């Protein structure tokens, strides 16, 4: 297409520092726009470079250009947990209001926690009238879902207490059949063994 | 808003009869699409050569179509236009004289 | 068909002071740009506008410390580059081209080396 | 003797899945390239038509024209969308620059809409004809905010445009000093009136269009001494004719009058009897 | 800003569609597009002016209108299945910094009737094992036996909102793998410290809001009109 994005998905840690490429093909140019959507919310307008802005910066976000190349990148620092969301890029072929708009296929990131201390665990609590939790998991940790429909398990999502510094993944799987144990619920799914559980 | 164009033909040698070109001119038309044909007394010349059109100050159009002949003591010659300021397209015969 | 002079490169220490040239001659253009384009082992940046006669500005990495100046004549380019920073080593072409983009006039000197130590 | 630049630009827009743009260029009263929808290079007439540009110099014009051209087209596309305006559309677009002695010139660019003019180019910034509709203006602003054309064009009218002339000037000086001697003659025309009779001063195949013709009584200008529109040819030398009503007696000694450059003093002598 | 309503709605197949959208920058124009979860973006119409109104590259059955420099509403006539996506009204100003600015978005889904589910309650109490090993106390929130997934859960602390210590699961889980009819579910956790969960004064509520049918629509089966309520479950502080 007019405008290739690169790269599709990409996974780093909290704190580190990447960069995100376009490239484009679109003939004429004026402008370049990197945008931010926030999942399931509408995008937001970032970076607004013609092609003598070779670079600009909103904040912990910077983003490069080379017209002569045809190609953009967008350099962020430091990644926060906020900064997971899906990035575009946008040309547009006109500088006053009648330029299409050439939008990138779209990438989306995520940024992990990098957790020192991890104790990984298993618990039970009561429904209060049925369903184990596992968390503080190596982000790098890996897992897998249900192999009968009987049984149901969710993927990793972490959480912050920015009162006391404190960042932590968690997952979730449950069923209804008494059959449910913790102990197996989980062995389609690669874990460590110093995972201590009641 | 629209102006009717004003033709005039004329010839490049005072001729006896002597190969020698003729020219039409016309301006003053406000659009830029005319149908425009030489006719030898009642026939269209497919062998023409004419130039590109161009306006004046005003906008207002004009062009110049040429031919190379050999003129006669007999036949007749004019310029044939359609435009949409006329609803008949308008004839201006050639004085062999002035 | 233009004319390719850089000149002014070398190594130098920590918080130094450069001066480079460029110029250009044959098939000429008028009003145009002058400068030059650092790029750094990766990448090249404008550093310096020259906008023959027309106001300028410079990157702000270099804000007021590196300074051009117009031949006027030769029309010939002199930057004067001071206060210079270890990180700012990078291979430094010089570039004449016009104030329109993707022109076939975009041409670009044989490069110019600078080592800060 | 002053030479301007006129850049000629023809536009019709008939419906929205049709359309042509042809452009030319005339110095003075010489044309020197021809540009239509069918080619994607400016045509160079004369072997000088380059000018003192090189192929290099040169492509690079025809690199931004014919960007241009696909470009301005989209634009009246969409423009008339948003104005709304009835189709079909014919605009028209005059421009150029003219030199002063030395260092020192101006330059211009008006653009027309069905035959009428629409804005002009002043200094830095788009501005419409003091008689011009209002849609004009919600138009004049969104055209200035694509300011890379805006710096686009001053780079043309202000620098570029003169320094090709002056690049012009001495590769064509030859043609441009050239000289053409007319070809004159007389005829006799249908009576205007009962015995006064129309007499008819022909003046063909010169060159340096301004001449002045008169017809007299040996040194009697004479007031009736009517003459039409200056015409042209397919060499670039023109053609005139001026006419006269008087009476049949009254043509004794009477003689048409030639004054042109191209004879320094040896006017065309014709008494009325060649 | 900019305005556009509303950001859930569900309808029945061949009917007409409400689709509205507002702005208050005074921006004269609009835009509308086309984003199918997962993919990228694409535009469908736009109008340049108050009385302007045109197509875009996609072909479809949509009703731009716009009569009003505000309200740029987009309307359909006839529903389909294949329809299902986001939309986004958008706008631009007439100078400058052309920060094509977007509104909140609507999230579009429309067979039967029958199969619309209002989730359930659900909170659960932490584990002491966890309260012991980590010095803190983690909740947790449960919703199924849905449809649609037009849902906005919230957790509410003695009152107020809380955003910090909260992870929602991005997107739910359907309770068939296969059926397309199929019901959803999702997860919700919360984690405080310890002391905290044991103070009796704190009341804690996770709510839920679904965006269900209108008040219109006729409900005529066994189960009550799935009408667009909010599912709250709450919990109290407990030092076990
Ligand atoms: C005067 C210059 C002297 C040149 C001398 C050359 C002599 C050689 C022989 C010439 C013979 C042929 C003569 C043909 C007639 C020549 C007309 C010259 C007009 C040149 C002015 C425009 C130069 C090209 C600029 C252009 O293409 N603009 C483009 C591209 O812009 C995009 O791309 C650019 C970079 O590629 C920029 O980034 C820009 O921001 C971005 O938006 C921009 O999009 C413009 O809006 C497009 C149109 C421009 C014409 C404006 C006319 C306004 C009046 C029309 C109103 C009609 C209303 C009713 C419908
Ligand atoms: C003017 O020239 C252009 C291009 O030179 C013509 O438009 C395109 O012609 C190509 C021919 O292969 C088609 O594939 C494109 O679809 C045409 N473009 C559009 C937008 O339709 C245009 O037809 C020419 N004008 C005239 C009057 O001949």
């Amino acid at each position: 297409n007019q405008v290739e994005q690169s790269p599709q998905s990409l996974i780093i840690l909290e704190g580190k520092n990447c960069t995100l490429q376009c490239n484009y093909t679109v003939s004429p140019f004026s402008n370049l726009r990197w945008y931010k959507q926030d999942t399931g919310r509408g995008p937001v307008s970032l970076t607004i470079m013609t092609f003598s802005e070779n670079t600009k910066s909103n904040g912990r976000y910077t983003a490069t250009l080379d017209a002569d190349t045809k190609q953009s990148s967008l350099h962020i620092t430091a990644s926060q947990l906020s900064d997971s969301a899906s990035y575009i890029c946008v040309v547009s072929d006109r500088g006053s209001t009648l330029g299409r708009l050439y939008f990138g296929r779209g990438t989306q990131l995520t940024v992990w926690p990098d957790i020192q201390n991890p104790d990984p665990a298993v618990y039970q609590l009561r429904d209060s009238k049925s369903v184990c939790l596992f968390t503080d998991f190596d982000s790098q940790t890996n897992v897998s879902q249900s192999k009968d429909s009987d049984v149901y398990i969710t993927d990793k999502c972490v959480l912050d207490m920015r009162s006391m510094d404190f960042k932590s993944n968690s997952a979730v799987a449950w069923s209804n059949k008494s059959d449910f144990a913790c102990a197996n619920a989980f062995n389609n799914s690669i874990i460590p063994e110093d995972t201590f559980f009641p | 808003i629209q102006r009717t164009p004003k033709i005039q033909v004329y010839s490049r040698h005072p001729a006896e009869n002597k190969s020698n070109f003729l020219n039409c001119y016309v301006s003053g038309f406000h659009p830029s699409d005319i149908e425009v044909d030489l006719l030898k007394n009642g026939e269209r010349i497919e062998k023409v050569e004419h130039s590109d059109l161009s306006f004046s100050k005003d906008w207002s159009f004009y062009l110049l179509y040429y031919t190379e002949f050999t003129p006669t003591e007999k036949d007749e010659y004019a310029c044939r236009v359609n435009h949409v300021t006329l609803s008949q397209p308008k004839i201006v015969k050639w004085d062999r004289d002035m | 068909q233009v004319q390719l002079v850089e000149s002014g490169g070398g190594l130098v220490q920590a918080g130094g002071s450069l001066r480079l040239s460029c110029a250009a001659s044959g098939s000429m253009f008028s009003d145009n740009v002058m400068g030059w384009y650092r790029q750094a082992p990766g990448q090249r940046e404008l550093v310096a506008t020259i906008r023959t006669g027309g106001s300028t500005n410079y990157a702000d990495s270099v804000k007021g410390r590196f300074t051009i100046s117009r031949d006027n004549a030769k029309n010939t380019v002199y930057l004067q580059m001071n206060s210079l920073k270890p990180e700012d080593t990078a291979v430094y072409y010089c570039r004449h081209t016009i104030p329109v983009p993707s022109t076939p006039y975009d041409y670009w000197g044989q490069g110019t080396q600078v080592t800060v130590s | 003797r002053l030479f301007p630049l006129r850049c000629l630009q023809i536009s019709s827009f008939a419906n929205s899945s049709w359309t042509r743009t042809d452009g030319l260029a005339w110095l003075g009263e010489l044309q020197t390239h021809s540009w239509s929808n069918d080619s994607d290079t400016v045509r160079s007439l004369k072997p000088w038509s380059q000018g003192t540009f090189s192929d290099q110099q040169w492509e690079t014009l025809q690199h931004i024209f014919r960007v241009y051209r696909s470009s301005f087209t989209r634009d009246v596309k969409e423009f008339a969308k948003m104005l709304r305006l009835s189709y079909p559309l014919e605009l028209q677009v005059s421009a150029g620059c003219e030199v002063h002695p030395g260092n020192a010139s101006n330059n211009f660019f008006h653009v027309a809409f069905q035959g009428k003019d629409i804005l002009s180019f002043q200094g830095t910034s788009w501005e419409p004809t003091q008689e011009a509709p209002l849609w004009v203006n919600l138009a004049i602003q969104v055209l200035n905010q694509d300011k890379w054309t805006r710096e686009t064009v001053q780079w043309l009218l202000n620098g570029t445009c003169p320094q090709f002339v002056s690049g012009l000037l001495e590769s064509g000086k030859s043609e441009l000093k050239k000289q053409v001697k007319p070809k004159a003659w007389l005829s006799r025309g249908p009576s205007p009136g009962p015995g006064r009779l129309l007499l008819v001063c022909h003046v063909s195949g010169f060159y340096p269009k301004p001449v002045w013709v008169k017809w007299m009584r040996g040194e009697q200008e004479q007031q009736g001494t009517q003459p039409g529109d200056i015409l042209p040819n397919a060499d670039e030398t023109w053609y005139l004719r001026a006419t006269l009503d008087v009476v049949a007696g009254e043509a004794a000694g009477l003689s048409c009058r030639v004054k042109h450059s191209s004879l320094e003093g040896q006017d065309i002598v014709l008494y009325w009897g060649s | 800003d900019i305005y556009q309503t509303p950001r859930y709605l569900v309808i029945g197949t061949g009917k007409k569609i409400t689709l509205e959208c507002s702005q208050t920058m005074g921006h004269d124009k609009m835009y509308w597009y086309q984003q199918d979860p997962g993919m990228e973006l694409h535009l469908i119409h736009y109008s340049y002016g108050v009385n302007s109104t045109e197509k875009g590259d996609l072909s479809s059955e949509s009703t731009v209108s716009r009569i009003r420099t505000e309200h740029f509403p987009l309307t359909l006539e006839s529903a389909r299945p294949s329809h299902t996506s986001q939309y986004l009204c958008a706008s631009t100003s007439r100078r400058g910094s052309y920060e094509q600015y977007f509104g909140p978005g609507t999230r579009l889904t429309v067979e039967d009737l029958k199969n619309v589910f209002p989730p359930e309650v659900a909170v659960f109490e932490p584990s002491e094992a966890e309260i012991s090993h980590t010095q803190k106390a983690t909740l947790v929130c449960l919703a199924t036996g849905f449809y649609p997934d037009h849902v906005e859960l919230s957790w509410w602390v003695n009152g107020k909102e809380v955003h910090s210590g909260v992870c929602t699961d991005p997107q739910p889980l359907k309770e068939q793998p296969a059926l397309n009819d199929s019901r959803y579910a999702l997860s919700s956790r919360l984690r405080v410290s310890a002391t905290f969960w044991q103070n009796p004064r704190n009341h804690f509520r996770c709510q839920v809001q679904f965006y269900g049918l209108s008040e219109n629509d006729e409900w005529t089966q066994d189960r009550a009109k799935p009408v667009t309520q909010i599912v709250s479950a709450e919990a109290w502080g407990r030092a076990d």
